[PDB]
């Protein structure tokens, strides 16, 4: 999960 | 490439009309399924016995054309909320018939008008239709920006003209509420001859707008006779193009000396001359309003393909290198450069990016350093071992342990560690750093030196619908509202500017350390709007003037590592202009887990969300 999430 | 369609009321033959519309360059055609003037009866005896086909057969087009090119429009003569019993009954029957036929065709979207103060019975019929059968058509509620009664000319002697600027939105909201925020009801914003205040447009852009209807009468005439939008309609069209709404050009050709395609062409021009996306936006494409659960490295190990995305950001590590450079310059004077060896401890070295940054900073600063890279995820420890054996060599010592359970051989002159999330302490950075302090030199420093988290109310029916769609079985049905989600807010409206809460500083050497926090925030409100949750950002000071931030007004250029966080609330909170939203946040811990509780109090007291971490906790 790109960004800061799954 | 902007996707736009055509709206028509006269369709003598479907095939020819579709051919001509496609030739002009449109993508889809909004037409009436039944002839608009063909009134039908269902109760009266002599009339209801009408022989012959009601509407043109569905065999006229292929099964694919209906699903991609046609948008059904409700007949104008239907008025469910009429005040005459017979008219209302006939309207209900006809609307149900038309919706059923549209579903039978397979129409991607169906247009329904909202041009009245009351739409309760229409909402009831629509809700009945949505919950019956296995159809999937979307419904677009054509609602104007300015009510018809307000934009009419002042040419009546018996009735001169003139919160009144927002009444149209109130029509939508109520209707939405009657349908219970159904995922299948969108808005077809019908632009007007003149725009309202900026606040009205801002509130509207937070709604689930799927299409925007442009009358041909809006366009002005340029010097060569071609249609052109006004200077403010231009900005509004740009703002809509930030979203992915579809443009429906309606009306007739008010510029007879030019081909109708011009109306489309100009739109395309605005699409092609739109300001280019920046690096951050290009990075974020594909995850707008895509709810994701936060990462909890302290308990769950990451995978290599997450460190990969973590490494793509060049801003974060450049800032860290600058901070290390400045700190090393400050601590070591020039005369002691030869022999003063500073000890740096990276906590959570990952796959070695921060180790490389630290080594580069020391190299450019001309100061010698010893390096200890701590890491718990054994998979990352394998990569760190390979890095150390091949290239770093003796200068770097890799340790496979938790910094809270590690016994360092010597105290650290500098500590470097990034353990922040969307919310600054979302990732339990304070808990790990406070434990790590026990091997930090008395005059040593820690990077980041400080971080604060800011909170701001937001309004987004889209995000509320996603949160509701996160309904998973085998758990409390309300649990989806009691946990935060990391997501890129795109289709949302900000009610007020963010305010700080839960500041943290390192190293914290007060007599007794406590990481539990409680904050009360008061946000002024300027427009009648519905609060759906609170968005959280974070800012941080690494060393002196070196900083990172994702707060909207001080976002670091191009730093796309972190997305905002979203704390939802179970029930939307309606707020009026001049009121104050009073939210309260608690950061609680019990030496085994950590959680966040939040409650709204001023507008209308809401329940305390996520009590005792029953719905969301971070392992400690
Ligand atoms: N309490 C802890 N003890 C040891 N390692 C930890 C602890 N909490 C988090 N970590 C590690 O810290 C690391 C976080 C970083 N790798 C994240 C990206 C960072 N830019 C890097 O590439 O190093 C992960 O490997 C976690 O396993």
């Amino acid at each position: 999960g790109r960004g800061r999430g799954r | 490439r902007v996707s736009s369609g055509r709206d028509l009321n006269c369709v003598p033959e479907i095939a020819d009309t579709l051919g001509a519309v496609a030739k002009q360059g449109f993508d889809f055609l909004c037409m009436p399924v039944f002839h608009p003037r063909f009134k039908r009866e269902f109760i009266q005896e002599p009339a209801k016995n009408r022989p012959g086909p009601q509407t043109r057969s569905d065999l006229l087009l292929s099964g694919r054309d209906w699903n991609t090119l046609i948008v059904g429009k409700l007949s104008p003569w239907i008025r469910p909320d009429s005040k005459v019993e017979k008219i209302r009954r006939n309207s209900e029957a006809a609307m149900l018939q038309e919706l059923n036929f549209g579903a039978y065709l397979g129409l991607p979207a169906f247009l329904l008008p909202l041009n009245q103060e009351d739409n309760t019975n229409l909402a009831r019929v629509l809700t009945n239709h949505i919950h019956t059968g296995h159809h999937s058509s979307m419904f677009w509620m054509r609602v104007p920006l300015v009510a018809p009664e307000d934009l009419r000319d002042d040419i009546i002697e018996n009735a001169p003209t003139t919160s009144g600027e927002e009444k149209t939105w109130m029509w939508w909201h109520n209707f939405r509420t009657l349908c219970d925020y159904s995922k299948r009801i969108a808005v077809a914003l019908e632009i007007g001859a003149d725009l309202p205040s900026n606040h009205v447009i801002d509130r509207w852009l937070g709604e689930p707008i799927k299409a925007a209807i442009l009358p041909t009468s809006i366009f002005l005439t340029n010097k060569k006779g071609f249609p052109v939008l006004s200077k403010m309609h231009q900005r509004l069209i740009f703002r809509l193009l930030k979203l992915e709404v579809q443009f429906i050009i309606t009306g007739t050709n008010h510029h007879s000396e030019k081909e109708f395609c011009s109306y489309l062409q100009y739109l395309e021009y605005l699409s092609q001359n739109r300001p280019p996306p920046n690096a951050y936006e290009l990075f974020a494409k594909g995850y707008e309003d895509y709810l994701q659960s936060p990462l909890q490295p302290l308990m769950d190990n990451l995978e290599s393909q997450t460190y990969e995305v973590f490494e793509k950001d060049p801003i974060k590590y450049s800032q860290y290198q600058q901070a290390i450079y400045k700190c090393l310059l400050d601590r070591v004077p020039e005369e002691e450069k030869d022999t003063n060896v500073q000890v740096l401890m990276v906590l959570g070295a990952g796959r070695g990016p921060l180790v490389n940054a630290s080594l580069r900073a020391a190299k450019q600063a001309d100061r010698r350093i010893k390096l200890y890279a701590v890491e718990k995820n054994p998979n990352a420890v394998v990569t760190l071992e390979n890095w150390q054996f091949e290239e770093w060599g003796s200068q770097v010592t890799v340790v496979s342990s938790d910094m809270r359970e590690w016994v360092a051989p010597e105290k650290a002159d500098i500590i470097v560690s990034e353990l922040l999330g969307s919310f600054a302490d979302n990732e339990l950075s304070p808990e790990c750093l406070d434990g790590a302090q026990h091997f930090l030199k008395d005059d040593g420093v820690s990077i980041p030196g400080e971080y604060t988290s800011f909170l701001a109310p937001i309004s987004s029916s889209k995000l509320y619908n996603e949160v509701r769609a996160c309904r998973e079985k085998d758990r409390d049905p309300e649990a989806q509202f009691e946990m935060p989600y990391v997501v890129r807010l795109h289709n949302f409206h900000q009610l007020s500017a963010p305010q700080p809460c839960f500041t943290f500083s390192h190293p914290n050497r007060d007599p007794m350390i406590d990481n539990n926090r409680y904050c009360t925030l008061e946000f002024p409100v300027e427009v009648n709007t519905v609060l759906h949750g609170f968005a959280g950002y974070f800012e941080t000071v690494l060393y002196q003037d070196i900083t990172l931030s994702i707060r909207p007004e001080t976002h670091s250029p191009g730093m796309f590592s972190w997305f905002p966080i979203l704390f939802p609330i179970k029930q939307p909170i309606t707020v009026r202009e001049g009121q104050t939203i009073c939210v309260r946040f608690w950061r609680c811990s019990n030496s085994k887990k950590v959680w966040y509780e939040w409650a709204v109090t001023a507008p209308v007291c809401s329940a305390i969300h996520n009590p005792t971490g029953r719905s969301y906790t971070i392992g400690l």
